């Protein structure tokens, strides 16, 4: 049965449900194949699966509900399936991952969508306190965190390291999430525990277009850390010289 | 529940429902159904009346088809045939397999050009879905007068 | 060819059990 | 698994017999014949053959019921227009399993003379979209006039000359022309939109933008442009004179001629010399615009502008619902990431070794209500340690979706002082009043702002695409209807504008609801005036039905929205 919800053979699938397989049949991973028919996208093996008794609850060895499998994926047919069916749209897994989480690490905007209209928390924090504004800008997907900015989700939302979505984005020289962030109310002075503020963060990366994109914005330079450390000496410890001129060009 | 439109008269989108193929050549064969009453249950059915296979076939009073003839026409025939024809609803290609489909798609045409007013609608709907009886069940039927069909 | 995925390893393979689990929350810590 | 027929079951007087085809058997027209020893042979009847998506050995196959449905069977589609940050969803009737479409597409692909290639699905879908780019290139005629009744009339008018021409407003077109034929012959296809596309760089990364001193431009604009979205044909099929790896979707693309199918795949990893067309359409969605002052005196000075993204919001039709689906990330990695820096790299090295104290910054919304009003903002910071004089042009124009100027609409002159080191925020109103004429049908405006001081040569440029807005057709229907009963559809509109809408149609179609279409004559609607309207008619077809309706008046036509209903079969009785 697992076999034929992995490659939807309906026919063989319906088969071996009318002469007593177990729909529910959980092996010691907890993979059942309601599991991998959401995970591979098999609409109609989901509802046949659905109709002849499989549990929608049912978590896998990291607690991986059915709906995470989908939302993973970004199967919003059968992400809305499992919803009218009874899934939680606010299970975790054992890093406290919701199938939002799930959606905007995979770039999967519609699921995003479809989660948020199905009432899923905008904010909400995984283990690591990562909102799902996090991981968009972790990803850099620009477009997950354009829907999730224009839902209400909080721009300046603190992770374990009290990085904001902006810092992140800095770290990874994702400038057009930076952009989203900086025009949806981002401020553009926040430190984390550190007292990293982006100009830090991406001064030590050395990403020359966060670094001038900041600068034009109006962040000043002379900001130091917990250490008295200004973005100019992040930009002379790793050595990168286009970052440091610039800084020096202007007021460092 | 305030407003029921005006239907437009507009043709400057009936060239994109005209299709490429073109039909096959076919023999046709006609069949003349009238709106009919029995003596058994009083129940309204359509019946047949006539055929076209070659010749004209008429069907009597005894369920029997009548001698072969040519088709005549009387004058006030063709007359108002014309007239009725001048203001038809004509549903060319439909898409229907079903006798109930091509009657809800025809009723639906002939309140759009105001044919028959929309509280006729239902008493000719439940008109054309009769049975549709035959020749050979007009013994078993035990007979057959002509009806007219009444809003009740 | 089309006979390879009668066998159990690249039945495994297919299946991708590894695309159930939850495999990290990457932080890269910036400090060292 | 080749041609066969075995007798399964048999009376006395017939025998009932199952016949196979081979999986690689070449598609079309087919006339079977039985031959009897001792006896001529004897035509049995003609079928047609078609590629099979449900069979595993076929090269079309799909292995999912429910993308075989969505890129097969719905004939009812949606092109996704408008721009990248204002989409605009029009339902569209593909229409593949109409009578004629099937002998339509047969008709043009008898034009190539290579049948025993008909077996392949890339030859098939290269050699349709070469021809129907060519009927493309013949029929669609310069610049209502742009009602659309879906594939199947365009396709009509293209092969026989008769009916209603396509013009060069709607190009884009062909693309759902070209779904359509690949649909009725067995070919998984779908429409794909991408917003912000560069067309006709001929595998150049970089896109040349001219604007005169008022923010505007003059000419009709240059051979390299940035369209404000460009559709495309994507098809499902293997490919397996390609290294392996290269099974999945693959663009048609067209070159002015002859045809080409690229892997999704190819474009993304930037695999320039895997086919012909790699190159262009990676430069269709990599490029990078940069912005020219055109100066009265003739000088012509570079500008900062702000970064122009291309490739944005790839879009197309979701699978088993009306819902949108993003796939940019089949085709870029995303912007600023290690994977987008090594494809970029890998690609300029390829193609070489083959060969200021002003910041502007722009908002604006993402659409402009029809009639309407709508507020931006300019913000302008001074990094310099003088105060500074500058001059601030902005400019409206309306542009076509294919990135050609339609009507200079709007000009504005600011002359500011900003002390040192202080930014300033200017809201200005964007008013359709204000325009000098009403911007062309089916255009976008496009937002200039020119930031110039003194005498430092440089210039702070943005701009913005914005879309119009027309007011919201509201359908109200039931979720679930009973085939063969009565069933009615509220439609509502309210007049947002600033003047009567006049000589009102509402029009109302869909396949297996309508017998064609209905044309209605409603009120004339007064300003602040909403108009409600029901229609009764009845569904004759079970399943996933569509509702579309489309309502013209002297303020705006074919405004069409759209609402679907599941019809089911009426319950079992005696």
């Amino acid at each position: 049965l697992h076999i034929a919800a992995h490659y939807e053979n309906l026919n063989v699938a319906q088969l071996l449900l009318n002469r007593g397989a177990s729909v529910n049949f959980t092996p010691q991973n907890g993979i059942t194949p309601l599991h991998i028919a959401s995970r591979r996208g098999n609409v109609i093996m989901v509802r046949l699966l659905l109709d002849r008794g499989a549990q929608i609850e049912t978590k896998t060895k990291d607690e991986l509900t059915p709906l995470h499998c989908a939302a993973r994926n970004g199967h919003v047919r059968i992400s809305e399936i499992l919803l009218d069916h009874g899934a939680p749209i606010q299970a975790k897994t054992k890093n406290g991952l919701s199938p939002i989480h799930m959606a905007a690490q995979g770039d999967h905007l519609d699921c995003v969508r479809l989660l948020l209209q199905y009432d899923a928390e905008i904010d909400d924090i995984t283990l690591d306190h990562l909102t799902p504004l996090h991981v968009a800008a972790h990803c850099g997907h620009h477009r997950v965190a354009k829907v999730l900015l224009d839902k209400g989700a909080k721009p300046n939302s603190r992770a374990l390291n009290g990085f904001t979505p902006l810092h992140i984005a800095c770290k990874k020289n994702h400038v057009r999430v930076m952009e989203l962030l900086l025009k949806t109310g981002a401020s553009i002075d926040a430190v984390t525990e550190s007292g990293l503020t982006p100009l830090h963060v991406a001064s030590f990366m050395g990403h020359l277009p966060i670094v001038k994109n900041l600068l034009q914005r109006g962040a000043s330079p002379n900001v130091s850390n917990v250490k008295v450390e200004t973005p100019l000496h992040m930009a002379a410890r790793a050595g990168h010289t286009e970052v440091a001129k610039y800084l020096l060009q202007n007021k460092a | 529940q305030m407003e029921e439109p005006a239907a437009h008269d507009t043709e400057a989108t009936a060239t994109d429902y005209h299709t490429t193929s073109h039909p096959g050549t076919h023999k046709v064969y006609v069949e003349l159904q009238e709106l009919v009453m029995d003596e058994k249950n009083q129940e309204l059915r359509w019946m047949e009346a006539a055929r076209w296979v070659q010749l004209e076939e008429n069907l009597g009073e005894n369920g029997a088809w009548g001698r072969p003839h040519l088709s005549h026409l009387t004058f006030w025939s063709l007359l108002e045939l014309r007239r009725v024809f001048t203001k038809g609803t004509v549903l060319l290609d439909l898409q229907e397999t079903s006798l109930a489909g091509v009657a809800n798609q025809l009723l639906d045409r002939f309140i759009f050009e105001d044919q028959i007013r929309p509280q006729d609608r239902e008493e000719l709907l439940r008109a054309l879905l009769l049975k549709h009886s035959h020749a050979g069940e007009l013994e078993a039927l035990g007979g057959v007068k002509p009806a007219v069909l009444t809003r009740s | 060819e089309e006979l390879q995925d009668d066998y159990e390893d690249m039945m495994e393979e297919n299946l991708e059990q590894e695309e159930y689990e939850d495999p990290d929350i990457p932080e890269s810590q910036m400090e060292e | 698994k080749w041609w066969s027929a075995v007798v399964e079951e048999r009376d006395a007087q017939s025998w009932t017999i199952s016949v196979t085809t081979p999986a690689d058997a070449v598609i079309g027209h087919y006339s079977l014949l039985l031959q009897v020893s001792g006896r001529k042979q004897l035509l049995l009847g003609q079928f047609t053959l078609l590629f099979n998506p449900w069979n595993r050995e076929d090269a079309v196959f799909l292995k999912n019921e429910a993308q075989r449905m969505e890129y097969l069977l719905n004939q009812n589609g949606l092109i996704y227009l408008g721009t990248a940050d204002c989409i605009q969803a029009e339902s569209w009737d593909f229409g593949q399993f109409e009578g004629d479409v099937i002998d339509l597409s047969l008709r043009l692909l008898s034009k190539d003379k290579q049948v025993e290639k008909w077996s392949q699905p890339v030859h098939v879908a290269r050699v349709l979209g070469a021809l129907l780019h060519f009927l493309k290139e013949q029929r669609v005629l310069p610049t209502l006039l742009n009602k659309r009744r879906g594939s199947v009339p365009i396709l009509r008018q293209w092969l026989t000359g008769r009916g209603r021409p396509v013009y060069d407003g709607q190009a884009w077109v062909l693309a759902a022309v070209a779904c359509t034929v690949l649909r009725c012959l067995g070919i998984p296809a779908r429409v794909v939109t991408t917003f912000a596309s560069a067309q006709g760089t001929g595998g150049r990364l970089l896109i040349d933008e001219y604007y005169n001193e008022e923010g505007l431009q003059n000419g009709e604009g240059q051979r390299g442009r940035i369209w404000i979205f460009q559709t495309s044909t994507e098809c499902w099929m293997t490919r397996p004179a390609l290294p392996q790896g290269y099974d999945g979707w693959q663009i048609l693309h067209p070159s002015a001629g002859s045809c080409d199918l690229v892997p999704v795949r190819a474009v993304k990893e930037g695999t320039l010399g895997l086919t012909p067309a790699v190159s262009d359409l990676f430069a269709a969605i990599n490029a990078s615009c940069v912005v020219w002052k055109c100066c009265e005196d003739g000088t012509l000075e570079l500008t900062d502008s702000n970064t122009k993204y291309v490739g944005n919001n790839i879009s197309t039709k979701g699978v088993g619902s009306d819902r949108c689906e993003d796939i940019t990330q089949n085709y870029k990695y995303p912007e600023g990431s290690l994977q987008e820096k090594e494809v970029l790299e890998r690609v300029e090295k390829e193609k070489m070794e083959r060969e200021s104290p002003l910041y502007l910054l722009l908002k604006a919304p993402s659409s402009l209500p029809l009639r309407g009003d709508a507020q931006i903002s300019v913000t302008l910071v001074n990094h310099s340690e003088q105060e500074k004089a500058v001059q601030l042009a902005i400019g409206v124009q309306a542009v076509h979706y294919n990135g050609v100027l339609a009507a200079k609409l709007w000009r504005k002159k600011l002359h500011l002082t900003l002390s040192a080191n202080l930014e300033k925020i200017i809201t200005i109103g964007l008013f359709f009043s204000n325009f000098e004429r009403n911007p062309p049908e089916n255009t976008f405006l496009r937002l200039t702002a020119m930031a110039t001081h003194s005498e430092s040569n440089l210039s702070c440029f943005a701009q913005e695409d914005i879309a119009i807005c027309r007011p919201h057709l509201a359908i109200k229907m039931p979720e679930k209807a009973e085939q063969y009963q009565p069933l009615t559809a509220s439609v509502s509109l309210q007049n947002s504008l600033d003047a009567p809408m006049e000589d009102c149609v509402i029009s109302i179609l869909g396949r297996g609801l309508i017998h064609r279409e209905r044309s209605y004559r409603f009120r004339s609607v007064w300003p602040e005036n909403t108009m409600c309207a029901k229609f009764q008619f009845t569904p004759t077809h079970v399943g996933l039905q569509r509702l579309t309706v489309e309502v013209d008046c002297n303020m705006f036509q074919n405004l069409t929205n759209y609402k679907s209903v599941t019809v089911v079969a009426p319950e079992l009785s005696a």
